[PDB]
């Protein structure tokens, strides 16, 4: 289930994926995360998102940041948006963060866990590796943030199972 | 008893997220904390059974949201003097294990990894969510020393008589020591708008912030001062002042608004209140963009 997240970043760029298992059916959590207009559904770092216009694919939502956190405004792009397949895409066409060219594809995938209903939510990212930083520290930097972000999408598809 | 003066505002900032305290009388502290045996031996009063009265002050800079911040304001003075009403039951050292352990305890209520009173029921989930955290400064003043407890990047300067002497360190990620710890338990201090850890916070100690974990820790650095006939006033003050005021600066503000209030004219202290609402504005004037806090406390 990479054909999907499977990049070819360039020398001066860096990718990486990161995955959660979530106790929740797989509908249920696609539900959250088609909701491209609330991403504070699930982000705790978002504060504000707004969009013009219905969701679709080309569609631009404005994100504010709050606070402690090294940027506060990001402009990011609907590329592609399956809801068959459970395919969520976004590009990086503005903001202060400092992570340029950065395309992410999202998918989730359905699991028994523990007998039950489950899921599998995979993010991967290619993003250009800005000048004074890493590979290492970029994909270091990138992964903390998804990490978070898909054990709080873990939390609260689990407390809405309950 | 205690002389001080509090100033607070959103600033530019979008909301509030800074929070005071400032408790009088809110512990008593056991002698053999500020004097020597031996000292006290020589009048016959053995520090055994001697209590001080001391008067807490604390500003938190919260981030991700307020209600840690505010929770640190409520708590962590009651916690204290708990902890400090049962040690009476190296002296360095004791500080630092009162102290250390009265943080733990109120991260640990934050994150939910203890349970907390409400009434007299009982909370478990955590205070909020996982990216919420806060600074915190605390100051422990009483009439022999002044104990200073920091976590995170909000600091106290003490004026004495002009120099600005700072009683804590910032605690900023690339700053040696802090970089040491993090990277050897296999953390990363990343610069990305300013040393991060991890990339994302600015801080290496804080209350809260359970994401951020082991790196982030709540351990406070403790410093006693004992106070010399010299001292002119305390300021305990968030980022938002030390963006744009130095240490001198904000002494030599401080220390001259307490002087020009009592030579025009005779809860809160006016003269230190103008001088902490002087040092909040000034801060305002200079291109200050955070919530801003300014504890001043006339010593
Ligand atoms: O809205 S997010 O919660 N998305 C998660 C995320 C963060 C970073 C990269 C990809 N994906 C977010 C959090 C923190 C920062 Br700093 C961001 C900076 C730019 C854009 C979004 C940012
Ligand atoms: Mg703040
Ligand atoms: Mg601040």
């Amino acid at each position: 289930v990479r054909r999907f997240h499977r990049h070819e970043p360039r020398d001066h760029q860096c990718s990486s994926a990161v995955a959660k298992h979530i106790k929740a059916p797989v509908h249920l959590v696609w539900s959250l995360v088609r909701r491209f207009d609330q991403p504070q559904l699930f982000k705790p770092f978002v504060s504000r998102c707004e969009m013009k216009g219905n969701i679709e694919i080309g569609s631009v939502r404005e994100v504010n940041v709050k606070s402690g956190l090294p940027a506060t405004r990001s402009t990011e792009r609907l590329e592609l948006l399956d809801d068959n397949e459970h395919i969520l895409s976004v590009r990086f066409v503005g903001g202060d963060h400092r992570l340029k060219n950065y395309s992410s594809i999202l998918t989730v995938h359905p699991e028994v866990i523990d007998g039950r209903p489950g899921t599998l939510v995979i993010e991967s990212f290619v993003v250009d590796v800005p000048e004074g930083n890493t590979k290492d520290e970029t994909c270091y930097f990138v992964e903390a943030l998804l990490k978070c972000n898909l054990k709080s999408l873990a939390e609260v598809s689990e407390r809405l199972v309950v | 008893a205690p002389v001080w003066g509090c100033a607070s505002t959103r600033g530019r900032s979008a909301e509030m997220e800074d929070a005071s305290a400032a408790v009088p009388r809110f512990a008593d502290v056991p002698v053999r904390l500020l004097a020597s045996r031996r000292d006290l031996d020589a009048l016959g009063l053995d520090a055994d059974a001697l209590r001080l009265p001391a008067h807490l002050f604390g500003v938190f800079d919260g981030h991700g949201g307020a209600e840690v911040a505010n929770y640190c304001r409520e708590r962590i003075h009651v916690v204290l003097s708990a902890a400090l009403a049962r040690l009476g039951k190296d002296m360095k050292e004791h500080w630092d294990d009162v102290f250390t352990k009265c943080f733990q305890r109120v991260d640990d209520e934050v994150s939910g990894r203890v349970t907390r009173v409400v009434g007299g029921e009982v909370r478990s989930e955590p205070v909020t969510a996982e990216n919420v955290g806060s600074t915190a400064v605390v100051a422990l003043v009483c009439s022999s020393h002044v104990v200073v407890a920091n976590c995170g990047d909000s600091r106290i300067v003490l004026c004495r008589g002009k120099e600005p002497v700072a009683l804590s360190i910032d605690h900023k990620p690339d700053r040696k020591d802090e970089r040491a710890r993090i990277e050897a338990q296999g953390g990363k201090v990343i610069q990305w708008n300013g040393y991060r850890v991890s990339g994302i916070l600015a801080m290496s100690r804080s209350i809260g912030d359970r994401y951020l974990k082991p790196f982030v820790i709540p351990k406070p650095e403790v410093m006693v001062v004992p106070r010399a006939k010299d001292d002119d006033c305390l300021i305990l003050a968030s980022d938002g002042l030390w963006d744009v005021v130095s240490n001198e600066e904000a002494c030599k503000v401080a220390r001259r608004q307490i002087l020009l209030w009592h030579k025009n004219n005779g809860s809160t202290d006016p003269a230190a209140q103008a001088a902490a609402d002087y040092l909040m504005r000034l801060a305002l004037k200079k291109g200050s963009e955070d919530n801003i806090t300014v504890i001043v406390v006339d010593l």
